[PDB]
């Protein structure tokens, strides 16, 4: 079993810069390649970006090309999915999920990911 | 204010007697000459520093050593107190600019005390000297060796720097010495090498007294201001579009494998677009993906939809993996797709498309508005071969510019080497690359671009020669530089990279220009005597009415 | 005439292009080029073919 | 080699004495701080006459 | 490749002619018998 821990949801306006750690326990953790996906309510599982285990690439769909930023951690061990510039629609449940190690790069299939945790969310109020 | 370093900085390197001998040594010294900082302060540890303090009283008191010193790691303490010395590596809260009113640890103007520190193989090392001096705010002019007091054997990182109470500071560099030893085994005398072309000459001759002559000493070698590339053609690219825009999409039924061969890969056109639906490499970094060659590239334009996108790939079975394009469990390859439905259907149904079901095909027949769960998307897949054939399908190869009239370090289709380039009356034939001396050496070069025969010539070289008559006289030296031109000789010899006492002969108001080489340092006469230091060519050189001379003997 | 002279200087100019001949002899090297067992081997092993 | 008394000067922290040819001609005692001369023992060769 | 002007007839012409490098095909295939097409 993998707990996959999300935190770092924010209630603010457009604007305020907040981070999203994706902690695991019980699993190997630096080799994991992982990105981010979320579940837009009136939408389907969809992509938005990913990293890799070096923080080696980066791939930025084209709804947060400049909106998002990704960037890792190595002593505790997670991922975080740094943003900028809220959008009014951009909240809903944002799901960092895991995949077997891969060589490079990234896969942008929101189904890619197996592994799925348990979300953090963000928040825009308009 | 700064102070030159009046012949200071002597240590002794080893641990061993030697009783009326010259020792010509390598190690980390302080340059004869140098400059050194006075201060009335955190400062770094290049690799060493020469420490002096003129006060009358015992003022200062101690030293912090280590990198950051904040108590965040290791940090190495100095300190001293009533004629006793607390020596520790342990961890206090250190302050700002600490003054006064654990893993190993130790305990114990009118007098000059001089302390030169360094690290070497993870050991802390003192040298010390204590001189009787009454004078004020100057570096007295005397010779005397830095005695080895204390070792530590920590092995800490020290990059950091400390005082605590003359701050005369200067740091040690990796330069050779010719040390004189006496009977009584105290160093007599030291010679910086790269003071002057007189102290090059005693370092050569292992003597602290050299006679009239022409001493060659040490070589001369220009080197590269830059380096340059050059290459066929921009490049023959394949019709990677052909395979990749696909209007006219293939089959699943039997996905449609190309085979691609001999051309210049166009890996930077989807590789650096940054505007693709679907990238996904495994097995090959998608970032050098521009600098590899392989044998043979087969692009399978295969065909997904929104929820088996992912499925015909390994790590995920499915449909469309089973039964049409099954990855295996070590593919060297890429995933690449346009994922939109605007294109990939047609408004009213794509029913022509087929997806395997009886594996026999069941109809892809994809809605105008089709769904993102059910929108195709043309998906490309390339792997490479390495077959006994030869590889052709490489990256497109970078060409730098065609720079010449200089010393520069080229690489002309492989055909690579240093030296300098002229364009030539030379003619080649049009299938000639390249020319060749007599002994079988690349003389002549053609540009792949401009098709010009260019002339490699080696980059300056030669041996430095020091003409000087016998110190027991005179202390004036002339050099000469062998078979150069007089135009690059200074920067040749790295005039800014020298100390002053070398600038003044890498250029000169007299430059002379012989058969032998260029001179520097003695100015030509148009009188004739019985030479007595032969130059060469002809050409000799003297001690006259005083200066050197250069005449015709 | 002037076989004598002529002997020196070919006995001098051959012997010296002998030398410049073994500048290209890999003498059981992989290749003769500093520059082709630079950028081809790890220093262990570059070490003993230099 | 033949240690044998010195009579030569050593520095006081010094420990090795080199010759010419960097080889040892004086060794300390490192208990004593005893400086000794280094002799290499005899040798030589054998003619029949 | 060589191609020269001559006029004679049935028999093999004297006189020296470099061949100069025409084309080098890169393909990894094994040669053991060749066919001349009229």
């Amino acid at each position: 079993q993998v707990q996959l821990v999300e935190s770092g949801g924010g209630l603010v306006q457009a604007g305020g810069s907040l981070r999203l750690s994706c902690a695991a326990s019980g699993r190997t953790f630096s080799s994991y390649s992982m990105g981010w996906f979320r579940q837009a309510q009136g939408k389907e599982r969809e992509f938005v970006a990913t990293i890799n285990g070096n923080g080696r690439d980066t791939y930025y769909t084209n709804s947060v090309k400049g909106r998002f930023t990704i960037s890792r951690d190595d002593a505790t061990n997670t991922v975080y999915l740094q943003m900028n510039s809220l959008k009014p629609e951009d909240t809903a449940i944002y799901y960092c999920a895991a995949d077997k190690d891969v060589y490079y790069g990234y896969t942008s299939f929101p189904n890619e990911y197996e592994y799925w945790g348990q979300g953090t969310q963000v928040t825009v109020s308009s | 204010a700064y102070t030159n370093s009046f012949t200071r900085g002597v240590y002794y390197p080893d641990k061993v007697f030697r009783s009326s001998v010259l020792h010509s040594t390598q190690d980390l010294f302080l340059p004869f000459f140098s400059n050194v900082t006075w201060f009335h302060p955190v400062l770094p540890f290049n690799d060493g520093v020469y420490f002096a303090s003129t006060e009358k009283s015992n003022i200062i008191r101690g030293w912090i050593f280590g990198t950051t010193l904040d108590s965040k790691t290791q940090s190495l303490l100095i300190v001293n107190n009533a004629t006793n010395v607390v020596i520790k590596v342990c961890e206090f809260q250190f302050c700002n600019d600490p003054f006064l009113g654990c893993t190993f640890e130790y305990v114990s103007f009118k007098n000059l005390r001089e302390f030169v520190f360094k690290n070497i193989d993870g050991y802390f090392k003192i040298y010390s000297k204590h001189t009787p001096i009454n004078l004020v705010r100057d570096l007295p002019q005397g010779f005397s060796a830095l005695e080895p007091l204390v070792d530590l054997p920590i092995g800490i990182n020290i990059t950091r720097f400390q005082t605590l109470l003359a701050y005369y500071v200067g740091y040690l560099q990796p330069r050779t010495f010719l040390l004189k030893y006496n009977e009584n085994g105290t160093i007599t005398d030291a010679v910086d090498c790269a003071l002057d072309p007189l102290s090059e000459t005693k370092c050569t001759l292992k003597s602290f007294t050299v006679e009239k002559g022409i001493y060659q000493t040490s070589n001369f070698r220009v080197q590269p201001t830059e380096s340059i590339v050059r290459f066929p053609n921009i490049t023959n690219l394949c019709p990677f579009g052909e395979v990749f825009n696909a209007t006219r999409f293939a089959s699943v039924y039997a996905w449609n494998r190309k085979r691609i061969s001999n051309c210049v890969a166009d890996y930077s056109v989807l590789y650096n677009s940054a505007s693709f639906s679907t990238f996904k490499c495994y097995g090959v970094s998608p970032t050098k993906l521009n600098d590899l060659c392989f044998t043979n590239v087969y692009a399978d334009s295969f065909v997904i939809r929104g929820d088996e996108v992912r499925q015909i790939a390994p790590g995920q079975t499915g449909k469309i993996a089973d039964y049409n394009y099954k990855l295996p469990d070590d593919f060297t390859g890429c995933v690449i797709a346009w994922n939109s439905n605007n294109l990939d259907s047609k408004v009213g149904g794509n029913y022509n498309y087929l997806y395997r079901l009886f594996r026999p095909l069941q109809s892809y027949g994809f809605q105008p508005t089709n769904g993102v769960g059910y929108q195709p998307y043309r998906v490309v897949v390339l792997s490479f071969e390495l077959l006994h054939a030869p590889a052709t399908v490489c990256g497109p190869k970078k060409s730098t510019n065609l720079v010449k009239n200089k010393c520069v370090n080229f690489n002309f289709n492989g055909l690579t080497g240093t030296g300098v380039l002229t364009e030539s009356n030379k003619k080649f034939l049009p299938f000639q690359q390249f020319g060749r001396d007599i002994a079988d050496t690349t003389d002549a070069v053609r540009d792949p671009q401009t098709l010009e025969i260019l002339d490699i010539t080696p980059c300056s070289f030669g041996g430095v020669s020091v003409i000087t008559p016998g110190t027991n006289t005179s202390n004036q030296v002339a050099v000469l530089y062998q078979d150069v031109n007089c135009t690059e000789v200074p920067v040749a010899i790295h005039a800014d990279q020298l100390t002053p006492t070398w600038r003044v002969y890498s250029t000169g108001s007299n430059v002379f220009q012989t058969r032998a080489g260029c001179l520097i340092g003695a100015e030509h006469v148009n009188n004739s005597y019985e030479c007595d230091i032969p130059i060469g060519a002809g050409i000799c050189a003297s001690y006259q009415t005083q200066s050197i001379i250069a005449y015709t003997m | 005439a002037l076989g004598k002279l002529q002997d020196v200087v070919n006995q001098n100019a051959q012997a010296l292009n002998t030398l410049v001949k073994q500048l290209s002899s890999n003498f059981g090297a992989i290749s003769s080029v500093l520059n082709d067992i630079l950028s081809r081997l790890d220093p262990p092993e570059a070490e003993v073919q230099i």
